[PDB]
């Protein structure tokens, strides 16, 4: 016991796990578009 | 300015300016006082001019809020409605200088490849600023309308 | 490939000349169909007179193959 | 670095003349304003560590991108850093203010600073607002003590704003 | 204006200090190879 | 042409050209210049 | 613009020798992943706009450099800044095929990194704008291809960096 | 220790100066003037590298290769003239066999 | 190329904001000084061969230079000489009626501390005969507008040194 | 110089998002293959100087490069070649044990294009020695991580090219 | 040791010890019967495993057996079986210290200046403590064996 | 540093053979001139601070280049420019020793059409002073070794060009 | 050379060059007629100097002979004598420089790792150029061998 190294090292890889992925995704803007938002959102009643 | 585009005309020829070129300055600036007043009143009144013109644009083109469409929904309408702030932003810089190239730098070079690339119909966007050019002269005086107007009509035909 | 021959008479205009320029008043180059309204809004410029235009190569209203 | 006063002595020194009747009417104007600089440059160094705090929330409540994770001011790791780097502003903006033209300005802080932001990923564009904020309201604590305010007490701050921001015109 | 540009090469600072870039930084400036108390760090990091 | 570029905007203005149309265009856009026609003319190897 | 091939040909041309084993060990790897090579440069052809217009839109689009004061904010260079996004593409296209990253450096990569600060543009905001592109690339052309693509638009920002 | 054209002295004297005189796009793309080839100062090689902030809309001075007054941007209208003895030798044709 | 009325509309556009009431405050002070400059225009541009030819006889002339020797000597160097005063003189009444020497940063400044030296061109006479063209060109503008007119001639004169 | 642990969380960091189960699932492969990056480190460690050895009998030597002329002719460069030789085999296992690349991307990619051109160094007799010792270390190490440390080498060989 | 190696970076860098690197050493210290039962197999095998692998090294390298070599006799062989005998001591002082620092305090840093004046052939030690190498996995378990077997590997690039 | 010895011993060593005739047919025409050597330079280095008052008392005194605007005008320039033109005379007596103008690149032509630029200082006055600095060591030394003393000074004004 | 250590030791202290240092550049070229002609009668018995003091090296250095050493066949040994030639042209390099400076910037600023990770011991080249240095000795004259005995015993200084 009390062993000197740890973990069992698997079958493979870590060799391409490199790359992520996501969407991101784009850029719905949230913030200083607040005044904009507002009357977008005002605009939407017609 | 008006100046900067009469140096700029004036140095391809590499000669001084004119006398029939030097008092289209001496001109202009006499009437800057006129010039600036006209430039207030679209500062000061432009919530009314763009959410008007927003819902003359979506009147005239009502594909634009359409499913599948550019401005769909609350968030990407609120762009268009951002971008026409940047176009009247324009305008009043256009005013005080008197002259196009303060436009002509910032919004009309890259202007047919930068809606391209977003996808929007680029005639679309230039159509809500011929609606825009509607209320600022509703808004302005009898000779102040045609001559703030001009370049209300300059950008019409520079995205198109 | 669509190549037009054209017969243009250029003046000097102004800056008259010591030289031969006979080459560069009555011409007669052959210019290909993409590289002629470049050309022609050229000639334009200098008063030109266009006189014979004749589309030497190329088949008229073709569709396909230059 | 380079006065007023020295600014004029290599405008007059490359040419190899005297002080003429220009120059000793030149820097008589510097000098009836002088008083006027000294003062303001005071109050300005009167609360100078609060007003670059009044300036950052009155900035980050009006841009409110950069607090949300998106551009760099996210952390404290950068909202301190954030804060310092406003300060060298308004303490540059002092210097100049007494020196009376910019070339203090010139070669202390302009140069290297849209080679030091794009180095960082720092926006060049907030920096502008945030001068713009501080231009317009330093003013205020000017105008507050009393002392004229106007042709100078902005000959300082927007020489950092259309010199280190980008022509776009 | 500004007149000249040294040059804007990209310079990032790590924003952290987590175990593997630290015991990898604290190793790489004494220029030598990862020693056997420095892999224990790892052996023991990625156990847990 | 026989001479250098002018300046940025005389060469922004040939960079999009072989951006779109390609090298081909490129070398047509300094060849029906007007600085290429009327310094050199039609019957004249150019020269720097 | 020599490619993978004619390197291994260049390399066996200073030795002078002919093609040994080893020097032909190299050179069927090629022909291996050939057919990867020709089928997945069509499809990045084929949406060569919708990549660009995703790749801002994941870092560059809403973001500070998009408000006024940064680059992408005139539209003069927003459309430089897409220009400039538009050669990465094609050129890392261009590469691909090529199995050789020397494409870039005798074209692309050769004055890019100064001529970037006799603008002002940031490199360090460029570098994630084609990070991004590295993954809606192998998030279309499938897992396997986007390393080899993913290969020379790391090549890009390292150059560039 | 490859940098062999000094940093510092370059670009702390540059500060003083004005804009300096090179390409737009940096030194590097700048071409040594000889008969052919196309020499560049390749940055890589060894780094003579330099960039400069030009503007929106810059003229690079040059001088005409030929006679001192006959420069386009005094008279726009004498840069169709021969350059005379003082510019190269131009060449034209004229008799065709 | 910077007009005094752009370079508060550069300004006033990187912020964002539109017009406020300091920035209006700052056009009314060029427009108010907009009479003083479109004077000293029309009364130099009608007599700007006459300034070149009352300079060059105050500090050039019977010297040094205009003999064997010197640079303005074999008349191939004088008319040249003589047209590159007349540089001077023409681009700084374009940065008078700009109010802003940034044409002077774009236009003229840039090759002329290295095209002197790679001519010959000494500049310690080119340096007095600017200064002489001001000490004359303030008598024939005015006292008012000379100062005014003087900063963008010694604009020019430390840029050559 | 950022590993996979910084990579994700600055990949969470400015969405703003927690952990989401993607990126546990690339953190579960980073700490489970622990034992085999430390019996990778454990062993390149262990014959440091045999693997360089073996690398440059396997391409470098008997080639003109050692005959004069060549840029391994005197003994100065011969130890200069094999230190430098040495520096891509202690950072490949220093981008190992963090898992990322960008080690190489900040410390030995930095200079490197610059180095190599300006003493002339011959860059395609590099890419062959690295590409050398990477069967060398597969050999020592095993398939699997041998497979592993074959991308940093990859990735030095595709900036090195 | 484990301890001072992880104290003098700590300590270089002004700081404390930070808790990500404190487990190396509460890894040890329950690891620290574990090596005190591997330096008691070694010490006392080792008289046994002095007498064969330097017999197994001569095989290799007969010409320093051999008269002109610098092991010709007796009397000359405890200068070299003495110095197997010594590098042992190490390797288990190694064992105990966790890392392979008491080596670097003791028998690396001059061996190359040290058998040069001696006349010894440096070259056969190595391939002497590589007949170490050998024989000590044998005597353990496999996961001694692995842990053993790293700080011979030093040794083996000491010399090399 | 590089000598006349090793110019003839390197381009023999990068060859890879010994010495040839045509090696030592090098060695021996500097054999018989080195004994002129060096009583050439034990005598330029008795007058060297005479030798630069003359070269700039012949070259650019009572010129417009000490009177204002001029570039040695100030007396940190004046005293600078005695400083940096003491370079040239110095480190051409270390080349005219040696044999060889390649001491002058390592040490002075290298940064040296930068910085001359760089500040705004005129090359085409500092030839003239080389050159004229050519024609007072001539009476000094003698009319022999000033050719071979004037080979090096051409060799500082072609690579300053 | 001489002249080039000169030079490099007046940049040290950016003086101009001291005249009692000139006379050993004086000394330097009127010495140096007999010093090539001790560089031409080694260069005309290269082979004959190789072939002959590699015999004396073999029976000296058993090792390099008999198998399990390093450099071994026709395939290591005519590699061998091609260090050994390498360095014979570096001392008549050496001898008409009239330094050592020639023999180390090409020849022995690296050699402590260049045969350190190329697996043969350094000291047998060291017992070759000494096998060399007698064979040097015996084609010269008595006060030749002096002069070009004193490069030799450099090459044994730096290696071993
Ligand atoms: C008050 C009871 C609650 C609170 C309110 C609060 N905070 C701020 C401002 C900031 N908060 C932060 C927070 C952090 N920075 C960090 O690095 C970390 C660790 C990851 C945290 C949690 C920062 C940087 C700011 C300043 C920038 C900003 O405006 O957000 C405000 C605004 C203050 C103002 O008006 O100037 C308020 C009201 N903070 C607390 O801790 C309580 C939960
Ligand atoms: C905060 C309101 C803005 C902002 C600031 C920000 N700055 C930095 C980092 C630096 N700023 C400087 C600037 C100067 N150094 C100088 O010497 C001078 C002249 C006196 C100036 C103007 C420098 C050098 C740095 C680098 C760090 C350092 O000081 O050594 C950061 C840190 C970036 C990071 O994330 O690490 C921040 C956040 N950024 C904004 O968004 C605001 C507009
Ligand atoms: C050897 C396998 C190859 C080779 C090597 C070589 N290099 C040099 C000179 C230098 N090499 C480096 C290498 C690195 N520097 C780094 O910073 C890193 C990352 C940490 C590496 C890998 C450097 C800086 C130099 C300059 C000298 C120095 O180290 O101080 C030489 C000598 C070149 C000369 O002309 O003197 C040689 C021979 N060259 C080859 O041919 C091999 C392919
Ligand atoms: C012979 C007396 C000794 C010996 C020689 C030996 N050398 C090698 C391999 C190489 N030797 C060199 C030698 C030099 N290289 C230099 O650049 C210089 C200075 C100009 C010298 C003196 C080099 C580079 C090599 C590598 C191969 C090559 O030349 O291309 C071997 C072969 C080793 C092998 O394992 O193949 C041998 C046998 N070794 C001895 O035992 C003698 C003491
Ligand atoms: C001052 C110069 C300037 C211009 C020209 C400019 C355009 C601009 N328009 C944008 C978006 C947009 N603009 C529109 C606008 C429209 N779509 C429609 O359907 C309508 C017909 C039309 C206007 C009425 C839409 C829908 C988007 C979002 C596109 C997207 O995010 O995919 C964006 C990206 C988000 C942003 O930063 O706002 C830019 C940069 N920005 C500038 O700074
Ligand atoms: C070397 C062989 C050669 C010849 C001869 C030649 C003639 C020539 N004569 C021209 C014009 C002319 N020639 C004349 C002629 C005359 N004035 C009159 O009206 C009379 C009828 C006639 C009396 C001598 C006039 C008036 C023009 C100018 C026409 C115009 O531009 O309106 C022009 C066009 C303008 C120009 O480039 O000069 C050419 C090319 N070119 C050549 O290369
Ligand atoms: C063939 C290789 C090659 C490339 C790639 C290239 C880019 C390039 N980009 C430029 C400007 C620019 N480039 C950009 C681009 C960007 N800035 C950003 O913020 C974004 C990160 C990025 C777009 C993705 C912008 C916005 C400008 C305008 C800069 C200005 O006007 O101040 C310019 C100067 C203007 C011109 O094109 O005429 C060049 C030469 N040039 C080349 O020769
Ligand atoms: C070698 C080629 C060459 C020439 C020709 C040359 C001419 C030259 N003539 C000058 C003046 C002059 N030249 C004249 C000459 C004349 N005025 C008249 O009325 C007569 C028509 C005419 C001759 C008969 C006069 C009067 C001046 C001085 C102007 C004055 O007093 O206002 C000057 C200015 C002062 C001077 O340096 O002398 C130059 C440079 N320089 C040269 O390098
Ligand atoms: C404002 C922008 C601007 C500058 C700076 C300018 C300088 C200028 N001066 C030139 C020649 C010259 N310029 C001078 C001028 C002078 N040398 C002297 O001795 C006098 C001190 C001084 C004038 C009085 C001389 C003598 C030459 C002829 C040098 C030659 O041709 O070799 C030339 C080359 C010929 C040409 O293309 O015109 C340039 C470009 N041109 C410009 O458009
Ligand atoms: C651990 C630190 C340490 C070192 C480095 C060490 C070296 C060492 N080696 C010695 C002798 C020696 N050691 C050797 C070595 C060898 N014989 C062979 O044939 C083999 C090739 C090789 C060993 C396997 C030889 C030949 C001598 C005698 C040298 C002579 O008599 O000239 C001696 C003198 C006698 C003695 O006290 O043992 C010392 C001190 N002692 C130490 O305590």
């Amino acid at each position: 016991n009390g062993g000197m190294s740890k973990t069992p090292e698997g079958m493979t890889f870590a060799t391409d796990y490199l790359l992520p992925k996501s969407t991101a995704n784009r850029r719905r803007p949230g913030p200083n578009m607040n005044m904009f938002r507002d009357m977008a959102r005002q605009m939407s009643s017609k | 300015s008006i100046v900067t585009k009469s140096i700029v005309n004036a140095d391809a020829e590499a000669r001084y300016l004119s006398p029939g070129e030097l008092d289209r300055i001496k001109s202009f600036v006499t009437s800057g006082e006129r010039r600036v007043r006209i430039a207030e009143t679209m500062t000061g009144a432009r919530e009314r001019i763009i959410k008007e013109a927003g819902n003359q644009l979506f009147q005239k083109r009502p594909d634009v809020v359409s499913p599948g469409g550019n401005a769909y929904g609350e968030e990407m309408t609120a762009t268009c409605l951002r971008d026409l702030d940047y176009y009247l932003r324009l305008i009043t810089y256009g005013i005080v200088a008197g002259d196009v190239t303060p436009i002509e730098e910032i919004g009309v070079v890259g202007v047919r490849e930068m809606y391209k690339s977003l996808g929007t119909p680029i005639e679309a966007v230039a159509e809500g600023v011929r609606a825009m050019k509607s209320v600022a002269t509703s808004l302005l005086s009898g000779e102040d309308a045609a001559e703030a107007g001009a370049y209300f009509d300059y950008l019409i035909g520079a995205m198109s | 490939m669509r190549s037009f021959k054209v017969t243009a008479c250029v003046p000097s205009q102004t800056r008259i000349r010591t030289q031969r320029e006979l080459q560069n008043t009555y011409f007669t180059k052959l210019v290909p169909y993409d590289n002629w309204f470049r050309e022609q809004q050229r000639i334009m410029k200098m008063g030109g007179k266009i006189v014979k235009v004749e589309l030497a190569t190329g088949k008229p209203g073709t569709n396909t193959g230059l | 670095m380079r006065d007023a006063v020295t600014s004029l002595i290599k405008n007059y020194d490359i040419t190899g003349r005297y002080l003429d009747r220009d120059a000793i009417d030149s820097l008589k104007s510097y000098f009836v304003t002088g008083t006027a600089r000294v003062q303001a440059a005071a109050t300005i160094t009167a609360n100078a560590a609060e007003l670059v705090k009044q300036a950052a929330s009155q900035l980050f409540g009006d841009l409110p991108e950069l607090i949300r994770p998106g551009g760099n001011a996210y952390t404290t790791r950068r909202y301190a850093a954030c804060l310092r780097d406003m300060d060298y502003y308004l303490r540059y903006a002092t210097y100049a203010l007494v020196a009376g033209d910019t070339d203090v300005l010139d070669e202390r802080v302009l140069q290297g600073l849209r080679e030091t932001y794009n180095s960082l990923g720092v926006p060049i564009g907030p920096t502008v607002v945030g001068i713009g904020i501080l231009k317009d309201l330093a003013t205020e604590k000017v105008q507050a003590a009393g002392i004229e305010v106007g042709a100078y007490l902005e000959q300082p701050f927007d020489h950092l704003i259309s010199e280190l921001s980008e022509t776009d015109v | 204006s500004v007149k000249a540009s040294g040059g804007s090469s990209v310079a990032r600072p790590q924003l952290y200090k987590t175990v593997p870039v630290s015991t990898i930084s604290q190793a790489e400036q004494q220029d030598r190879y990862l020693g056997k108390t420095e892999l224990s760090d790892l052996a023991t990091y990625f156990s847990s | 042409l026989g001479r250098p570029t002018y300046g940025r905007q005389e060469m922004n203005s040939y960079f999009d050209l072989c951006s779109k149309k390609g090298f081909y265009a490129l070398v047509d856009a300094i060849i029906d210049s007007v600085e290429y026609n009327e310094a050199f003319g039609e019957d004249t190897i150019p020269y720097e | 613009m020599q490619d993978a091939i004619t390197s291994v040909i260049n390399s066996s041309d200073v030795q002078g020798k002919y093609l040994d084993a080893s020097a032909i060990q190299k050179l069927k790897a090629y022909f291996a992943t050939g057919e990867l090579r020709v089928r997945a440069a069509t499809t990045i052809s084929a949406n060569a706009a919708n990549i660009v217009k995703e790749a801002v839109a994941k870092s560059l689009l809403y973001s500070d450099i998009t408000r006024p004061g940064g680059n992408m904010y005139t539209t003069r260079r927003y459309a430089a800044c897409i220009r400039d996004l538009d050669y990465y593409l094609r050129y890392a296209t261009y590469a691909m095929l090529a199995g050789d990253p020397s494409i870039l450096d005798e074209r692309v990569l050769n004055g890019l990194k100064e001529t970037y600060n006799s603008l002002g543009v940031p490199i360090g905001a460029t570098v994630q704008a084609i990070q991004a592109m590295k993954e809606v690339t192998a998030g279309l052309v499938g897992a396997d291809a986007g390393k080899e693509m993913g290969i020379y638009f790391d090549y890009i920002c390292s150059g560039l960096s | 220790p490859f940098r062999k054209v000094p940093q510092f002295v370059t670009l702390f004297g540059d500060y003083k100066q004005p804009l300096r005189d090179q390409h737009v796009y940096g030194i590097g793309n700048d071409p040594l003037e000889i008969q052919f080839g196309a020499i560049f100062p390749k940055e890589t090689r060894s780094p003579k590298n330099r960039p400069a902030p030009f503007g929106k809309d810059t003229r690079r001075i040059l001088i005409h290769n030929g006679a001192g007054i006959d420069n386009q941007l005094s008279n726009p209208g004498a840069r169709g003239n021969a350059p005379g003895s003082l510019g190269p030798k131009v060449f034209k044709l004229d008799q065709l066999p």
